[PDB]
RNA sequence: AUAUUGGCGAGAGACCGAUAGCGAACAAGUACAGUGAUGGAAAGAUGAAAAGAACUUUGAAAAGAGAGUGAAAAAGUACGUGAAAUUGUUGAAAGGGAAGGGCAUUUGAUCAGACA
RNA sequence: CGUGGAGGUCAGUGACGAAGCCUAGACCGUAAGGUCGGGUCGAACGGCCUCUAGUGCAGAUCUUGGUGGUAGUAGCAAAUAUUCAAAUGAGAACUUUGAAGACUGAAGUGGGGAAAGGUUCCACGUCAACAGCAGUUGGACGUGGGUUAGUCGAUCCUAAGAGAUGGGGAAGCUCCGUUUCAAAGGCCUGAUUUUAUGCAGGCCACCAUCGAAAGGGAAUCCGGUUAAGAUUCCGGAACCUGG
RNA sequence: AAACUUUCAACAACGGAUCUCUUGGUUCUCGCAUCGAUGAAGAACGCAGCGAAAUGCGAUACGUAAUGUGAAUUGCAGAAUUCCGUGAAUCAUCGAAUCUUUGAACGCACAUUGCGCCCCUUGGUAUUCCAGGGGGCAUGCCUGUUUGAGCGUCAUUU
């Protein structure tokens, strides 16, 4: 259980902090785990989703599908995949919003900083 | 005649707008605001009128300056600039 | 009226500008919750006390 | 685009004054166009840019005055520390730490000793 | 627009803080033109309109579509 | 304590064909006219508003506090009682159940659970875990969201790792003999906890 | 060492649960009243996702009928459930200046149980 | 007996449908109530031993909200008055135009203003609400346009009166006094030819300030022009003040 | 026999109880000491490509500078160079600035966007008139500076 005096189990405070988190904070809540492959590859479990990453839906109705992340819709706590959409009645086409914890990362988009992050967690790269 | 035909003659203001509070409580012939007290250096208020206090205390507006005193206090009223780093 | 102080004309102006319907594009924003302009005023339904 | 301040701060005083005029001319012309076009966001960035130039100009002139007052009694009230009104008039540490002739003799002769109980 | 074609007049929205002197000179300077007189009024949305009449040497129409509008 | 009362409402007295509660005066808003202050009014003050100076704690005579905890300890032997109380102890060798002192020195949860299992707790441990349910109340949104049974109570003479190795296992509570607490000894005022005593603990008892 | 229904920052409750709890869970000290001092509300909930109903048809339109989306439109921006007063339609019944009720049985409708 | 919430327990029920709601269907209890079925619904909830209270409604001219009978009823009757036809429009007793009949009768139902309103003005679009019938019309709704000054007002002056200041009261918020028991101030130029304004004359002792869009008061007129401004714009012709 | 009235039920109305929800309220407890003439609290008016609010800001106006992060913002449009980078962002942090008209509010006034004076400077042929730019002028009181008043009063001239 909690043991520190600066942490709160209070459910009210929790939900508030969730729903009114700033964009910077939502970056980290929006984390997907790496693939079993990538996890061996980098020695490291999860990462905050960034845009051009390549990803696999492993939950829900679109389970099995894969594509390149097209936006991190931080406002909506949701991520759209460039390849996973609703076609309509009027044949207009619309992004389905997906949740990072229901994806698995399959190729990372890499920066100096991305690699820097992976190192900072004590991971390894190819 | 004391009722509505008298009300027909109601077309002169006893109060206009107050410079210090903008309230249309500045009594013209008296030259003082029935709400905020202007031009009295002090501001009108009374302990028997809590709700009115509440309606006007610090915090019911901008706080253009006080807003920031606590951050400033929190950091020891630091002066200067922040340097640099990496990543 | 008919010969006003600048202060009054000013208020008058500010109150003309505020007298417009809700801008319909707001209705489309994520989480938007404003249905219509709920502070609309009319010259013959509510006097503005200067 | 939008002009960057770390590049403004290398221009001469007189270069910035002209880039300011250049910017202002543009903004003039942009607003002329604004009321022909259905939208004109480009304007935002030209008018943030004017901010930035002024910011940097005021910055440099301040930095100049600051220094040529550095280390004298009496410098313009808006380069003095702000702090707080009370803080501003608290006794200085020198003033506070002030001790009476009679007193330091006492502090010296009999100062709080460090001691311990055991043996 | 019509005042500009028919009256050799340039209509501008102008700073509230500014008088006929300051309007006159600034039109003169920002536009390389000569001004006869400058009439002004406050719009009913709290902005100032300047009816600027150029002298007869100048041709407001020409001068307006070389600031860019039309 | 200012609630119900933030009005300057008066009665209208009688003769206006209408009840006699105070009423919000003024007009132009729907609130004016309305019943004020009364405990039967919308937005009235309540009847006998609750006060913080209500008595919340209770004083029991120290001696008699002890009669009860002593009483409560004695019942942790009596196996019928322990059985009666929830507690899955048909498997367990004898009661009182006394396990080795080597227990107090176990740093690591998984080893603590292994120990516990070996001595008969297994079935009781499983009864927590099997019993986690959403609290039926409004409790579930005042920081009491889940509900579950009580497990065994491991008593040691000296914490050399044992309280931290057990701290995270559902239902399992620890205690140092020297303290020893009625709330734990007889949960919900029903006698007969399932106690696992360390030897060291068991002899300090006397 | 003491005080603290203010201010800043925190952790909590056998507390209230939208007529309750602060007046305000919402563009609330708002909207609105009053010359003024002051007075001062109502108002939360489609769905996981707008997928917020393409298209045809009747209509001046609003809409209706189809179709379509959805786990569900018995969720359609009047939107979770959706009581009661009160209302429409359909079915059944009774009624010579009220109706309703008690004991009892006829008649009609309806139904449990036990049998093997 | 029943309800909110708390400790314990039945390893209780539940998206294969919790809770709630409906039901002249069933069953237990003398009763408070308890149980089932069926329909509806969608995410939580119950039995037992204990603990706890903001714990049970028909009334209080009870509080708030919602709803009826009354009832398609009272009514929509003051201000003399309307009519034909075309046009438009889904639609015309009510809009537009034409025609006819009347009215106000210059003590106006005309032409302007002050207070007050504040965009209602004007144009285009246009009927869901509103204009106690109607609506294609509107002071409504939507989107726009519009208020031009040396001479018109303000601004200047003083009126009743208001009100700072040296002061005097008052615990104090403040009260009194307005030239009052005050060391109360600025002009004309001379002096300068370092040099820019120090001193050399003399006067003047009037002692704040606010208070009139009807009082006092420097000066503009005619013709033309706009959807909507005009003694304000355009044309022409003047005049006042300062330099 | 209908209609009408009444009763019950089904479906549909009216209405918003009930049940479940809760970024709010209430109360307790712990830590802390920071408004303002260096112009506070409060007022007014303004500021976005497209806003009337609420929130933010101040003609540098939903922001400028700095710093950390490391790629969004999102209703639409947009930039597009901003992505192995002095670098996205309605991000966080915040040490530097800008901060209209006001307010104890300070040149005088203020139902007025009303009316002076002083300095520097620019334009108009200008020490003097007009106009533009910048900087200034409240009150009580303290220490000090300078210029002074009084047969209050000392000494000193010849
Ligand atoms: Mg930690
Ligand atoms: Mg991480
Ligand atoms: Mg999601
Ligand atoms: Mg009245
Ligand atoms: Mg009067
Ligand atoms: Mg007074
Ligand atoms: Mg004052
Ligand atoms: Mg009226
Ligand atoms: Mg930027
Ligand atoms: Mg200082
Ligand atoms: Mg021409
Ligand atoms: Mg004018
Ligand atoms: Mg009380
Ligand atoms: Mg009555
Ligand atoms: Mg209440
Ligand atoms: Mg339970
Ligand atoms: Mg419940
Ligand atoms: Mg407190
Ligand atoms: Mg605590
Ligand atoms: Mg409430
Ligand atoms: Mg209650
Ligand atoms: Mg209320
Ligand atoms: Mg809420
Ligand atoms: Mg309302
Ligand atoms: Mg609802
Ligand atoms: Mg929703
Ligand atoms: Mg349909
Ligand atoms: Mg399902
Ligand atoms: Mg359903
Ligand atoms: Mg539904
Ligand atoms: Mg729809
Ligand atoms: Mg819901
Ligand atoms: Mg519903
Ligand atoms: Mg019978
Ligand atoms: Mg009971
Ligand atoms: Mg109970
Ligand atoms: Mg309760
Ligand atoms: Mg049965
Ligand atoms: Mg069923
Ligand atoms: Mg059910
Ligand atoms: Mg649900
Ligand atoms: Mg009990
Ligand atoms: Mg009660
Ligand atoms: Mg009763
Ligand atoms: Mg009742
Ligand atoms: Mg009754
Ligand atoms: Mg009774
Ligand atoms: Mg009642
Ligand atoms: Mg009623
Ligand atoms: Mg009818
Ligand atoms: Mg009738
Ligand atoms: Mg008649
Ligand atoms: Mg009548
Ligand atoms: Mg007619
Ligand atoms: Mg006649
Ligand atoms: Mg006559
Ligand atoms: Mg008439
Ligand atoms: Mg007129
Ligand atoms: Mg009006
Ligand atoms: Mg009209
Ligand atoms: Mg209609
Ligand atoms: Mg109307
Ligand atoms: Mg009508
Ligand atoms: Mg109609
Ligand atoms: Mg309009
Ligand atoms: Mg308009
Ligand atoms: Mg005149
Ligand atoms: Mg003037
Ligand atoms: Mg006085
Ligand atoms: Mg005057
Ligand atoms: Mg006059
Ligand atoms: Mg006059
Ligand atoms: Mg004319
Ligand atoms: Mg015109
Ligand atoms: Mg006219
Ligand atoms: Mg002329
Ligand atoms: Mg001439
Ligand atoms: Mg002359
Ligand atoms: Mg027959
Ligand atoms: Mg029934
Ligand atoms: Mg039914
Ligand atoms: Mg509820
Ligand atoms: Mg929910
Ligand atoms: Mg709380
Ligand atoms: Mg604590
Ligand atoms: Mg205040
Ligand atoms: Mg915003
Ligand atoms: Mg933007
Ligand atoms: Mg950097
Ligand atoms: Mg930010
Ligand atoms: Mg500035
Ligand atoms: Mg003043
Ligand atoms: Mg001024
Ligand atoms: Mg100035
Ligand atoms: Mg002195
Ligand atoms: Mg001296
Ligand atoms: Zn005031």
């Amino acid at each position: 259980a909690k043991q520190s005096l600066d942490v709160s189990s209070d459910r009210r405070k929790a939900r508030k902090a969730y729903f009114t988190a700033p964009s910077s904070q939502r970056r980290v809540l929006l984390s997907a785990p790496l693939s079993k492959e990538l996890r061996a590859q980098y020695g490291i479990k999860a990462l905050p989703i960034r845009r051009d990453d390549e990803v696999l839906v492993v939950r829900g109705s679109k389970k099995g599908q894969e594509g390149k992340i097209s936006s991190v819709y931080r406002l909506k706590f949701a991520v759209q995949v460039d390849k996973v959409t609703k076609e309509k009645v009027n044949g207009a086409s619309v992004p389905i919003n997906l949740h990072p914890s229901k994806l698995v990362i399959t190729k990372l988009h890499l920066d100096k900083d991305r690699k820097a992050l992976i190192q900072r967690k004590g991971g390894k790269l190819e | 005649g004391k009722g509505t035909p008298s009300f027909g003659k109601r077309h002169n203001k006893s109060h206009t707008l107050c410079n210090r509070c903008g309230r249309r409580s500045f009594h013209v012939q008296k030259k003082t605001c029935s709400s905020c007290g202007y031009p009295a250096a002090k501001t009108r208020s009374y302990n028997w009128g809590a709700k009115a206090k509440r309606r006007h205390t610090t915090g019911t507006g901008r706080m253009r300056y006080l807003k920031h005193v606590s951050r400033r206090f929190k950091n020891g009223f630091q002066t200067g600039s922040a340097s640099k780093a990496s990543a | 009226a008919a010969q006003k102080s600048f202060r009054i004309k000013q208020k008058m102006a500010k109150a003309k500008k505020q007298n417009r319907p809700l801008p319909q594009w707001i209705r489309l924003r994520t989480n938007n919750t404003i249905r219509y302009n709920a502070k609309r005023r009319n010259w013959r339904r509510t006097k503005m006390n200067i | 685009a939008g002009v960057k301040a770390y590049e403004l701060r290398t221009k001469s005083k007189e270069q910035l004054a002209s880039q300011l005029v250049d910017l202002k001319k543009e903004l003039a012309e942009l607003k002329v166009q604004k009321l022909s076009r259905p939208s004109l966001p480009k304007i935002k960035t030209v008018r943030k840019s004017i901010a930035c130039v002024l910011t940097v100009i005021n910055e440099q002139q301040r930095e100049a005055v600051r220094q040529l007052y550095k280390g004298k009694k009496y410098q313009p009230k808006d380069l003095r520390a702000k702090k707080t009104r009370a803080l501003r008039r608290a006794l200085t540490k020198f003033e506070a730490s002030q001790v009476t002739e009679k007193q330091r003799k006492k502090q010296i002769a009999f100062p709080q000793r460090k001691y311990a109980i055991k043996a | 627009m019509k005042k500009v074609e028919d009256g050799n007049i340039l209509v501008f929205q102008v700073s509230m803080k500014a008088n006929k002197y300051q309007i006159k000179k600034a039109v003169k300077e920002l536009y390389e033109v000569d001004v006869l007189k400058v009439n002004t009024l406050v719009r009913p949305n709290g902005t100032k309109k300047a009816y600027v009449r150029l002298t007869a040497d100048y041709d407001a129409l020409d001068i307006a579509n070389r600031i860019g509008y039309i | 304590e200012k609630a119900g009362h933030q009005t300057s409402a008066e009665s209208w007295g009688t003769g206006r064909a209408v009840a006699r509660i105070p009423r919000v005066g003024g007009g132009g808003t729907g609130r004016s006219g309305q019943g004020a202050f009364g405990n039967m009014c919308r937005g009235g003050r309540m009847f006998a508003p609750t006060k913080t100076w209500r008595k919340w704690n209770v004083k029991v005579n120290h001696n008699e506090k002890r009669y009860a905890t002593a009483s409560a300890i004695a019942a942790t032997a009596v196996a019928s009682l322990v059985l009666a109380r929830g507690h899955r102890v048909e498997k367990i060798p004898e009661i009182p159940l006394v396990v080795s002192t080597d227990l107090e020195s176990i740093q690591k949860t998984k080893e603590a659970v292994a120990a516990l299992k070996a001595v008969g707790a297994h079935s009781d441990l499983l009864k927590v875990l099997k019993s986690k349910k959403l609290r039926a109340g409004k409790g579930k949104y005042r920081n009491r969201r889940w509900t579950q049974r009580r497990g065994p109570l491991v008593v040691y003479a000296e914490d050399n790792g044992i309280v931290k190795a057990l701290r995270n296992v559902p239902g399992v509570e620890t205690a140092n003999v020297a303290s020893l607490n009625l709330l734990q000894l007889a949960p919900g005022a029903h006698l007969g906890r399932f106690v696992i005593w360390t030897e060291a603990a068991f002899t300090k008892l006397d």
